[PDB]
């Protein structure tokens, strides 16, 4: 070997460079695993034209079946409120999410009319370009003070609120643990972001613990990647699809033990739970600072269009520049904002309406128990719950038809009920068909018991 | 496709020296931003920002610092040209609440004084329907008194009203299509109806300058998205041919559907879509057409029916015609118009139809009154004077600015005038100088646009009188002399 | 697919030293061929060949010289092993006219003497029906007396006879299929019926060792041809999957049809097709089957019905069953069998049905009598003894040659025995030595085969008695000792 080294050293430089490049060439041939065939063919103009001519597209919309229950919309001849007229029949409203009866107060209408006189209807632009009014800032300050939180942000549409809040913080590569029974807005927000989604059983902290333990096991394998991966837990204060509350304290413990932030959705529970009606945090006594982001809409309780998100400035300031429903859309009309402000004033003046609503919900939930063919799904504290078929048929269409039969027969009996509506092909976890019962402080005890008796009679007559 | 009238548009190229100076400015800004980031990291200079709570110091950081680079170093310096509050109706003249900052726009303090009578060139009221006194205001007040504000349910649920049916039938009459549907948000219309029409296995051909709502709606659906050059019919035809011929990418199969997303008037560029060519191409290649008509439904057309009337075409040729009431009619909302079968399928299978709260009664009443006034149902001479005045104002303003030596984008008919600034500092300089002279404008910078073109958008209106336009033009001439914004070589 | 009986075959690899010596011999031959070509070009040695006429010296040369290289230098040296004339019935023993050459096989002169009683191992009579005295001969003589020899028209014209209909119905009964058609040449059957079934846009999957007739028929049609390895079900399955998945080559489209061309017994290799696997694959992938059954229609099967009876399968599973009467039945012709619709389409749209003269009456009578004897219509014990004797002879001969130290290809059941020589000179040496001992064999060299394997084919028969086989075996042993042809390592 030494003699070979000396002989190689005896060689000129160009000769050795040539030998080296030849050896590199040999390596390239040896590792040229691609077996090219040396061919090239292209299509002909007539071939392209005939290929274009063969193609025939599908219709834009599929042919419609005439049996669609959703093809028929109930028509309300007037404002949806207590003693409404549905399909020309005078009824009592048990279907509209108007918990505090703030839709038809004279004060709310007066404030809305004053703002309409001052400003008009439209805002004519986004918040960036001369679409910010003083009413918007006033309402944001009022919401922040009401929720005992640093900052709040307003969207002009309930769906877009959470559907734009979620993708702003969760990006591609992060992990989101979301409850199985989550509203469609949360699902669309999670789809808009490209993060990894891990569903867990409804209100089951055992499954959440198992998933978090699996995630920690995966973190132990590649710590470098685990140091740049964020974890979120998206839950609802009061679920719409089931009517059940969520266990906050266990979620807070799991957050602080596994380093995973919490996003709370509080559309149903914003103005109905707690002594002062600030959500489920007052119901459980949890500190507001433990929850990173709280999202609600101003439609169910405040009886006006819009939505909002509340939190610390550190998290809220990001949405003013990353929320798509905020940056690329017109701001909320001033009269709706004034109505929301007046509703907040009314809620702050007297907090006994929440107790009244709680007691009415207790009465109606206790009275409704005992139907032969129907079962109540939901908690006693929920203002809106469900009635479901105890024994169901093989297919869903017959269940829907039976529920609509019950609804129509009740509506002929001066009780206006509604049936829960879903997108069958789109929902991640499709809930069973059910009849939705909604409670309002306007409803009297006699009306509630009359509704319970009528529902019992109609259900036992129809299911039998 | 053929045009019954000449189709004039101009997009003049950037002078080379201007581009070089733009790059010089951006490089200086980037270097000083890196220096400021280095200073802030080592706590040499105290950071004026909010931080994570002490109990969550061991969590993974919520944001990535580098993503906020341009926000910390470029946006924050000229932050006072945006989010200007107003305390008056956004008419031809608006009142702006005055604010000042002492820490270089990191925080704003509100002074008591109020700027009054600022000429409004940033609001979207094309036909001047944003008024606090009128017939529409009285109708909205009556409907607010009767129905209240806001509905508390969904359309498929008890939340469907008679006002909504009246609005839908009136909109269908106004457009000329068989049927139409109305929603409570223009963004939501696209974002919630595009996923319904197409899905996995279909192709979406999207223009280069589509709105964020159209892009989000296309992303939410599982379809494949391909982008063609802005108003380039050659690129659209090439993409259509390749899509039909070569099939799906991995497993070569015929496409289930082909949908073309286009807009009537592109706001930032200022151009109008070549509708006859697009219609001819879609007829030849058997594609479907989605037409976003937010900026042209009231501005364009002899009677203000939109782009299809502007080109004198047949509304039955466009498969889906979407539109927004915010721009021209002065009230929030949106609509989709088309054939009856499409509208029924949308009423059954739309996200906003099932899960979202419907419109507000005062808003629908204001829309109804405004659109009746536009189509002349009231019988008053108004509704034609607005369109004629908008056309005259657009023509006069565009001609006067083009003969002053400025560079302007778009057609001669579009009521949106993008003036060109081309440099990062001139953005803030123009905004501040124009506000100092009582003109309100909108300025757009780098990350929104391409790097070399940064612009200022003027939105004309039918409520702008001739004296207002003359005052604005003389102030614009003075500022252009001050900042040397007359880059045009053709005429000056 | 599953086998009811074990499926044994063996193809032993060439010893490395034998391959090296084969290449040495071929190189020597090539060098001396180049030398001889150089000598002939310069007229140093007078060329013993025919040349173009003097009036056409300025025409372009008819042939290319290089294409005749192996003909001038290798084939001509050992040319006397082929084209040996016979002056007797090709039975178990044949008479061969003797010829000699004085200019190294460039010309042959005929001596008066006749070699008599040469053991025949080159003719194709598997069941020993090639006789000049018998019942078939008398039937053929009667039909020759009545109908004459040869018909002077076409089937679609006045040239269709009753004998042809009788033959077709009898063949359909013999095979078990619904209907059948008969043609006057085995080569013409393929060459004129494959173009009818498939055309442009269809795929043909052809085995590696198909006959020239099948290849020519596939080339005449415009279909695409892809070749899979001989009896390699993995390769066939891979080709089928790729064809179904990836479609047509240039414009990816589904194939109109897929046809698989296979043979019953491959003559030169000596193997039998794996019919159960092919049937299973075609059922799984929805392909059509063309089965050339020339060498197995009489040799294989308990009752001599072919490969489908040998494997105990269902004849209705094979789409097209072609066959030839030359090998087993002792008369020229061919047939195609299948369903009635296929036979009607062939009767209407076949090249030989429209443009070619039909069979001869004595030939069809001989075929009818032979096939009736095989199926036992005459009632005589003959027709089963022939099959049993053929099976016993095949088993005995193959076992005896394998235990002598030779290398043999193919199944243990095929009546075709390829002995392996492996060297170019041993081809001619074996031919001449075996003729010197009164055995007639067939030898195959390089361009027909792969380069390293050159072989000698033995065709066994039911007319070969035990003493004939023993004599042939002892002579083969002596010659194998003389030429060192016992290359087998496993047993010797
Ligand atoms: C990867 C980082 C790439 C840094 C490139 C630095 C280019 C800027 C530079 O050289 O000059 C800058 C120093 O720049 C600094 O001193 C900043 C050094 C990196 C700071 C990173 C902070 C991380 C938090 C200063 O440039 P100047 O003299 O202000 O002009
Ligand atoms: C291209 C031609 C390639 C020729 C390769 C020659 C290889 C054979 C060789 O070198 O030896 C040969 C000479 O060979 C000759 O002298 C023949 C020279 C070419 C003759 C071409 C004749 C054309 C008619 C003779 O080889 P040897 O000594 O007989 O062994």
């Amino acid at each position: 070997l030494v003699e070979m080294v000396q002989a190689l050293y005896e060689a000129p430089a160009y000769h050795l460079i040539l030998e080296g490049i030849l050896i590199l060439w040999i390596i390239r041939l040896l590792f040229s695993k691609t077996y090219k065939l040396q061919e090239r063919s292209d299509l002909t103009v007539k071939e392209k034209e005939e290929l274009i001519e063969e193609w025939q597209p599908e219709p834009l919309v599929p042919p419609v079946p005439k049996d669609h229950p959703a093809l028929n919309y109930n028509i309300v001849s007037g404002p949806p409120s207590h003693k409404t007229v549905v399909n020309g029949k005078e009824c009592i409203n048990f279907a509209s999410f108007n918990f505090l009866g703030l839709l038809d107060n004279p004060r709310v209408k007066a404030a809305a009319l004053a703002s309409l006189k001052k400003y008009g209807v439209g805002t004519c632009g986004p918040r960036g370009f001369y679409g910010t009014f003083d009413v918007h800032l006033d309402l944001e300050d009022r919401l922040a003070k009401f929720m005992k939180t640093e900052e709040a942000i307003i969207y002009s549409y309930g769906f877009a609120t959470i559907a734009s809040a979620i993708p702003a913080y969760s990006k591609r590569g992060d992990i989101v643990f979301v409850d199985r029974a989550a509203c469609f807005a949360i699902q669309k927000g999670l789809q808009a972001s490209r993060s990894d989604i891990k569903l867990f059983k409804h209100n089951d902290m055992a499954d959440l613990e198992r998933l978090l333990k699996e995630q920690e096991i995966e973190d132990q394998k590649n710590p470098r990647k685990a140091r740049v991966t964020r974890r979120f837990i998206v839950v609802e204060g009061l679920y719409m699809n089931t009517g059940t509350i969520c266990p906050l304290p266990e979620l807070v413990k799991l957050k602080y033990k596994y380093k995973a932030r919490i996003f709370l959705e509080e559309s149903l529970s914003f103005g109905v739970l707690g002594e002062h009606g600030r959500g489920v945090t007052e119901h459980y006594g949890i500190n507001i600072d433990d929850i990173d982001l709280i999202s609600a809409n101003m439609e169910n309780a405040l009886a006006s269009i819009g939505g909002f998100c509340c939190g610390r400035s550190f998290v809220i300031d990001h949405q003013r520049l990353s929320g798509q429903g905020y940056c690329f859309s017109a701001s909320l009309p001033p009269l709706l904002a004034a109505a929301a402000i007046e509703a907040l004033n009314i809620m702050e003046e007297n907090p006994g309406i929440f107790a009244v609503l709680k007691e009415k919900c207790g009465q109606i939930h206790k009275a409704l128990q005992g139907i032969s063919g129907l079962k109540v799904v939901g908690e006693s504290l929920s203002p809106a719950f469900h009635l479901q078929l105890e024994e169901s048929t093989g297919s869903r269409e017959q269940d829907v038809r039976l529920l609509q039969e019950i609804v129509d027969q009740c509506m002929n009996r001066s009780i206006a009920l509604t049936q829960a509506r879903y997108l069958e092909k789109e929902e991640k976890c499709l809930p069973p068909p059910s009849i939705r019962v909604v409670v309002t402080v306007e409803q009297t005890e006699e009306e509630l018991e009359r509704a319970a008796s009528t529902i019992k009679e109609v259900a036992q007559a129809v299911l039998l | 496709g053929l045009y019954k009238r000449p189709f004039n548009e101009a997009f003049e190229e950037t002078p080379m020296l201007v581009a070089v100076l733009t790059y010089v400015g951006y490089g200086v800004l980037t270097l000083f931003g890196y220096l400021r980031d280095f200073l802030r990291y080592w706590r040499i200079e105290k950071c004026h920002h909010a931080t994570e709570r002490e109990e969550q110091k061991d969590f993974v950081s919520l944001y990535q610092d580098f993503e906020n680079f341009y926000t910390r170093n470029l946006y924050m310096r000229i932050r006072d040209n945006w989010n200007r509050p107003i305390c008056s109706v956004p008419g031809a003249r608006v009142d702006i609440m005055e604010r000042q900052s002492h820490d270089y726009n990191w925080s704003f303090k509100y002074t008591g004084n109020i700027i009054k009578g600022v000429i409004n060139m940033g609001s979207y009221n094309y036909l001047g329907f944003a008024r606090n006194t009128g017939s529409c205001q009285e109708a909205a007040a009556k409907v607010l008194e009767e129905y209240g504000a806001g509905v508390c349910s969904t359309r498929q649920e008890i939340g469907n009203l008679d006002k909504h049916e009246e609005l839908e039938e009136l909109v269908a009459r106004f457009l000329g299509v068989e049927a139409a549907m109305a929603y409570g948000m223009g963004f939501a219309t696209n974002s919630m109806n595009i996923p319904a029409l197409v899905g996995k296995g279909c192709l979406i051909l999207s223009d280069e300058l589509n709105h964020a709502s159209l892009v989000l709606g296309a992303r939410l659906s599982g379809a494949t998205i391909r982008i063609f050059k802005h108003n380039n019919m050659q690129s659209l035809e090439k993409l259509l041919k390749d899509a039909i011929v070569y099939g799906q990418p991995r497993t070569r199969r015929p496409w289930k559907k082909i949908l073309i997303l286009v807009e009537g008037i592109y706001s930032m560029e200022g151009s109008i879509v070549r509708l006859p060519e697009v219609i001819a191409l879609k007829k030849k290649y058997k594609a479907y057409l989605y037409l976003d008509e937010a900026h042209s439904i009231g501005a364009l057309g002899p009677t203000g029916r939109g782009v299809v009337e502007y080109f004198g075409l047949d509304p039955e040729d466009v498969d889906v015609m979407m539109g927004t009431f915010t721009k021209s009619f002065g009230a929030s909302g949106g609509y989709i118009g088309g054939k009856k079968e499409l509208i029924d399928y949308l009423r059954t299978h739309s996200h906003s139809a099932v899960y979202a709260t419907s419109l507000s009664p005062p808003v629908v009443e204001q829309i109804i009154t405004s659109m009746k006034c536009i189509m002349g149902q009231d019988g008053t001479s108004l509704g034609k004077e607005c369109v004629q005045q908008l056309a005259e104002n657009t023509r006069y303003f565009r001609r006067r600015l083009k003969e002053m030596g400025f560079i302007i984008y778009g057609n001669e008919d579009s009521p949106v005038v993008p003036l060109m600034l081309y440099m990062p500092a001139k953005i803030g300089a123009f905004g501040r100088e124009m506000l100092k002279r009582n003109i309100g404008v909108v300025v757009v910078g780098f990350p929104a646009t391409p790097i070399i073109e940064s612009r200022a958008r003027f939105c004309l209106s039918a409520a702008h009188t001739k004296e207002i336009l003359d005052t604005a033009l003389k102030e614009i001439d003075e500022v252009g002399d001050l900042l040397q914004l007359k880059y045009s070589r053709h005429r000056l």
